């Protein structure tokens, strides 16, 4: 109802004239991680600047 | 008309009847809104006043049950902007951001959006802006928030030193997408033309201190601005080294773990591990002492587990050693109260806040609030230890209310015709009331003349007189009973040693002497090794 | 620790504390067990006020809102004194019943509430507090000398105005409000299993997965078994 | 335009030593007393969690402690650090299991390779378990609501709490260790 | 340390009253019967010390330096005069200072006492 | 309001006073006139376990 953007109601009417539906509820889905949801993409860096990065990590990752 | 075409339908019924007989599992909430919407179908200003007045009731009730819906605030302004009357839709985030306590992120995202086309006036939108940014603006997502509000300055401000004003404060903060603002950073600094504009970075003092650049220097410029970039540039590359090693810290071992960051319901459940992550991560934003950053990342992480107390406590704990605000802690937990379904390890706790807050009149009718919750009926309770709770808090009152009826200054504690009747009580259901012995063992304590005959005769000579099968093959029974007197201060080691084993010990069956003689024999072992023959020999 | 030689040695040492703020606003919510008690102390303490100053507001279904406005430093530290005196002599000297004599060995606690548009030790703002339009603050003081030092010092920093009309029938809707939720929020605590849950679907949802829960624990001991030995 | 603004930053491993192993639980105590017995060490360990306990080596003045929540044993570090056992201060650390030790100490007289291995995962996500808490002592037919635990783990068999058994039954130990501890009996 | 903290908690709400507790807080120390003792509960080292120099000594604690991490005394690099804590409705007054660091060489020097390795398998 | 009245179950289940009003209150949840027996029914075996 609010990030779809096609069925809002301030924009809603308007993007219909120029699929997700506003039907659906929290009966579908009920535990979210079930195999289902991806981990956060990292956060971003500067290409010019990509050796200023501490090189090793504090913990040893998979 | 369409209103009252929608009574008559069946499908209104079953659903408004079905969530008021089940108010709390939302999805009966979800289907009585999700239906009522679409059986209006065109919502515009023409459809009738029953039918708006109607799903307006809906809305607005059904946020007083869940508080933390962020997307149903939202929703609420958007059917009430399009319906035309923004006075409503504004006080509905003003209501929507109090919820929170003004630190949720997406409402205050989502109402500046709302808020630029609006507000119409200068100085009062930069100040929503301002508001915005002390509570939500070092949320580590917050990097959405901040390409809003300098959108908002480059479009419309004319001076061009807000820009910059601004822009150092985003340097600074760890924020997700942190490197977007470097880029930005970087993209002035190369197209800065003149000596002149190296004064809207840092003051002209500044400059010449730290760096050794002068802006009054008149000469041949362009090596010389070319220079001044060259050395400016190096400590932003050295910021940059700083956030970065933050950033990477926070994101490589707290935020990469947390798959869900939203409320859903007091029927989800959160993962394990995603518990054991915001149990370190606020416990590593306590570290920093970033009083706005602490405040927030316990509200970011309240409402993913805000039904369990596990960060109600914590949160708690924080406020009350760390910061010393113990009134503050206090709003804490009555806040925590009500969201919370454990809501006895929170009470034990909010109990004893207030009692070292010295606002005794207020515990006194929290205490009279939880017993006419059960209708004067906290005695006959399943879960023990909401009436231990309260029995030993209800206790503390009498003691200091009524003065002392007993000798050497005892106040008469458990003994009062008021709570020993509700103990009494207690004690008769034998069985199922399931928190026994713990009660018993604690009427033991009085340790003198008066209160030790009391105790005798008021419940350890009526339990054997109407002889209960359950308390007499107890052995944990006898085990105290034989404490109560020993430990008297009134008797000599004569009588102590009579009047035990003279009569007390004859009184038990040879049958339940069996069960009886484990923690019977732990009393005499320990206390009573010269008289533990004739314990063997009578059984 | 008796007022009166306590309020002129503040109105000797404070620098001009006679003169009165321009749109001073003070609320003091209370609750007394004992109504015929406290009502002949405010009428003692409406003796001097003037009742333009302070005024008396009972929300009655006891708690009395004490709002005190327009006031004088010197009468602001007046009001408290006697009123935080009162509150703690209930529980420790019943016997004493001297309004304006306070009890020795009594260190004077509450809360007291502000505007949250003001302009800014023993007096502390607090940190998440409930009332939406308004600031609570937290007095600790151990002696009652040391009570009017520590307020007469807060009131000098703090300078603070334009505040509306009827902003204390704001303060009766929220401070009624949140404290109907409290009281409902413990009308809940009996029939959280079923009283309104819906634990049937509830539970049909749950316990396939509680089951795999269960096994990835007693698997993982096993597992955990492994690595130790 | 062939290159690019951003990338996702790369980052080198820190080579799986028992120091930086994400998953570790096993607490080492170092510099330990000597007069002290395993179950008086137990006595210390038991609020932070609850233990899998594995050894007390003999005569070496150094034990180690394993708990099942990383959680758990973070608040055992930072709880008891420099806490002094019958008179000797205490310095503890994370540090490797009896059977990773034997693998260790085969390789230190050697010094072969001396490659580690990391503690198995729980596979997550387990959405009974809350970690950090303890089934005090051992029918149940639960609301299996968030707001409860409503699993656990007993001193390795995973049991069902109940709430409202669980504060009695730790209450009832809780007493019965105040006249049995007086008199020496358990210590 | 539990089992007498518990004990006791219950056996002063029993048998004391208001007026045996409010002459026992004489709030030189924060110490109270009632709440201490369920703040003192799992924390053996637990002192109430409340002071203005631990603002003062902040940053050179071994709680700050093995932060996120525990065990491993890292040297996090910072900016000494953050402005994060600051508004930007007060900055505009003043032009913003140069960004002064500390510890800044340190971004890859990470620190570990292997206690396990040192005492134990080399006795 | 007509064919419309508002209802909420915490203050009756605990047996209190104005659990139902016909304005539009804070909190209650709007049931048809018609079905407050049908309302009053469902609840009737939690209210015989709050009596006895």
């Amino acid at each position: 109802k609010v990030f779809v953007d096609a069925n809002r109601f301030d924009i809603g009417d308007l993007v219909k004239a120029s699929s997700r539906s506003r039907d659906e509820t929290c009966e579908s889905n009920p535990f979210p991680r079930l195999n289902n949801p991806k981990k956060l993409e990292p956060p971003k860096i500067l290409s010019q600047w990509s050796n200023t990065i501490p090189k090793t990590s504090i913990f040893y990752s998979v | 008309d369409k209103y009252t075409a929608l009574i008559h339908d069946e499908n209104f019924s079953t659903l408004t009847l079905n969530v008021s007989r089940y108010p709390k599992s939302l999805a009966y909430w979800e289907k009585l809104l999700n239906y009522i919407v679409k059986a209006s179908a065109p919502i515009c200003k023409s459809t009738e006043p029953q039918l708006l007045k109607l799903i307006r009731c809906t809305y607005s009730s059904m946020l007083n049950e869940f508080p933390y819906l962020e997307n149903y605030y939202i929703d609420f302004a958007l059917l009430e902007y399009k319906l035309g009357n923004v006075s409503m839709s504004h006080k509905i985030f003003q209501r929507g951001l109090q919820a929170f306590n003004q630190r949720s992120l997406l409402l205050w995202t989502s109402y500046l959006k709302f808020c630029n086309n609006v507000i119409s006036h200068q100085k009062q939108l930069f100040k929503k802006y301002e508001t915005a940014e002390e509570y939500v603006g070092l949320h580590f997502f917050s990097g959405e928030f901040w390409d809003l509000y300098l959108e908002q300055i480059s479009s419309r401000c004319t001076s061009s030193k807000k820009y910059w004003n601004v822009l150092r404060k985003i340097l600074e903060i760890p924020l997700h997408s942190f490197s977007k603002f470097y880029a930005l950073w970087l993209q002035r600094i190369d197209d800065i033309m003149d000596l002149k504009q190296l004064s809207q970075l840092t003051s002209k003092d500044e400059l010449l201190k730290k760096l050794k650049i002068d802006i009054n220097y008149s000469g041949r410029k362009g090596p010389y601005l070319q220079d001044a970039k060259k050395k400016l540039k190096k400590i932003t590359k050295e910021m940059y080294m700083v956030v970065q090693y933050q950033v990477l810290e926070i994101y490589s071992i707290f935020e990469s773990k947390i798959y869900i960051n939203y409320y859903t319901s007091p029927e989800t459940l959160v993962s394990s591990d995603e518990i054991e992550t915001w149990i370190k991560y606020l416990d590593y934003t306590i570290t920093l002492q970033t009083d706005s950053l602490t405040h927030l990342n316990f509200q970011r992480a309240l409402l993913p587990l805000a039904h369990y107390d596990l960060v109600w406590i914590k949160y708690s704990k924080w406020l009350i050693n760390s910061k010393n605000d113990l009134l503050g802690a206090k709003n804490v937990l009555l806040m925590g109260l009500k969201f919370s379904l454990k809501k006895t390890e929170i009470i034990k706790l909010l109990y004893s806040v207030i009692c070292k807050l010295n606002e005794y009149v207020l515990l006194r009718n929290l205490l009279e609030k939880i017993e006419s919750s059960y209708s004067d009926n906290v005695e006959n309770v399943d879960d023990f230890e909401i009436f231990w709770d309260y029995l030993q808090f209800k206790t503390f009152c009498q003691n200091s209310l009524y003065s002392s009826r007993y000798s050497d200054s005892q106040s008469n504690g458990l003994l009062n015709k008021e709570l020993f009747d509700k103990v009494w009580k207690r004690l008769s259901c034998k069985e199922k009331k399931s928190g026994q012995e713990i009660l018993l063992n604690n009427l033991v304590q009085f340790y003198s003349k008066d209160t030790v005959e009391f105790v005798e005769k008021n419940i350890f000579q009526k339990i054997i007189e109407f002889g209960w099968e359950y308390y007499l093959q107890n052995g944990m029974f006898w085990n105290c009973y034989c404490r109560l007197i020993y430990f008297d201060t009134s008797r000599s080691y004569l009588d102590k040693r009579q009047y035990i084993v003279r009569k007390i010990w004859p009184q038990i069956d040879k049958k339940f002497a069996q069960s009886v003689l484990p923690s019977l024999t732990e009393f005499c072992e320990s206390y009573f090794p010269e008289e533990m023959d004739t314990l063997e020999e009578m059984f | 620790f008796d007022i009166w030689k306590n309020l002129d040695r503040i109105r000797s040492t404070k620098k001009n504390a006679g003169q009165f703020i321009k749109g001073s606003l003070l609320i003091l919510p209370m609750r007394t067990e004992d109504k015929q008690q406290f009502d002949e102390c405010m009428d003692e303490l409406h003796k001097y006020i003037s009742k333009d100053i302070l005024r008396c507001y009972p929300q009655k279904e006891m708690l009395f809102y004490i709002v005190l406005k327009d006031f004088n430093i010197l009468d602001s530290c007046f009001v408290l004194s006697v009123l935080l005196a009162f509150q703690k002599r209930l529980w420790m000297a019943p016997s004493e019943k001297s309004y304006f004599r306070v009890p020795k060995n009594i260190n004077l606690t509450g809360s007291f509430y502000l505007p949250k548009n003001i302009e800014t030790s023993s007096i502390v703002e607090v940190g998440f507090n409930v009332v939406p339009d308004f600031q609570q603050f937290q007095v600790k003081a151990c002696h009652v000398s040391k009570f009017m030092n520590e307020l007469s010092n807060f009131f000098s920093q703090v300078e603070f105005g334009k505040c509306e009309a009827n902003v204390i029938n704001y303060f009766k809707r929220e401070y009624n409000r949140t404290y109907s939720q409290i009281s409902l929020a413990l009308y809940e605590l009996p029939l959280i299993g079923d009283g309104l849950f819906d634990i049937k679907s509830y539970i049909s949802k749950t316990r396939p997965i509680i089951e795999t829960s269960k096994a990835q624990m007693i698997k993982h001991i096993s597992e955990m078994k492994a690595y130790n030995e | 335009n062939h290159m690019s603004q951003f990338i996702y930053p790369v980052q080198q491993q820190p080579s799986l030593n028992h120091f930086t192993d994400p998953n570790n639980t096993t607490v080492f105590i170092g510099g330990l007393s000597s007069l002290v017995t395993e179950d008086e060490l137990r006595a210390y360990f038991q609020p932070f969690g609850t233990i899998v306990y594995v050894k007390i080596p003999v005569g070496k003045c150094c034990g180690f402690v394993q708990y099942v929540d990383r959680l758990s044993a973070e608040a055992a570090i930072a709880g008891m650090q420099g806490f002094p056992i019958a008179n000797s201060r205490v310095r503890l650390s994370w540090g490797r299991s009896a059977k990773q030790t034997a693998l260790l100490q085969q390789a230190m007289l050697s010094n072969s390779l001396q490659v580690q291995q990391q503690q198995p995962g729980l596979q997550q996500p387990n959405y009974g378990y809350i970690p950090s808490s303890t089934c005090e002592a051992p029918n149940v037919s639960s609301t299996m609501l968030p707001g409860c635990q409503i699993l656990n783990y007993s001193n390795g068999q995973q049991v069902i709490m109940q709430g409202s058994e669980a504060v009695v039954n730790s209450t009832n130990a809780m007493l019965n260790r105040l006249e049995q501890g007086s008199n020496g009996f358990m210590f | 340390m539990n089992d007498i903290l518990t004990d006791y908690k219950t056996f002063y709400l029993t048998h004391s009253n208001i007026v045996t507790y409010e002459s026992s807080i004489i709030d030189s120390n924060t110490f109270d019967p009632i709440l201490y003792p369920e703040l003192k509960m799992s924390n053996p080292k637990y002192d109430p010390v409340l002071n203005t120099t631990a603002n003062v000594d902040w940053h050179k604690k071994t709680e700050w330096k093995e932060a996120g991490h525990i065990g491993i005394t890292t040297e996090r690099p910072q900016i000494s005069n953050s402005i994060i804590e600051c508004n930007s409705g007060t900055l505009i007054q003043k032009p913003i200072s140069l960004p002064n660091f500390r510890n800044l060489e340190k971004i890859n020097q990470v620190k570990i006492n292997d206690l396990y390795t040192e005492e134990f398998l080399k006795e | 309001m007509r064919d419309i009245v508002f209802v909420s179950p915490q203050l009756y289940l605990s047996s209190q006073e104005g659990w139902k009003s016909d304005s539009a209150k804070s909190g209650f949840i709007p049931i048809l006139k018609n079905d407050l027996q049908r309302f009053q029914d469902s609840l009737k075996h939690i209210v015989d376990a709050r009596n006895s």
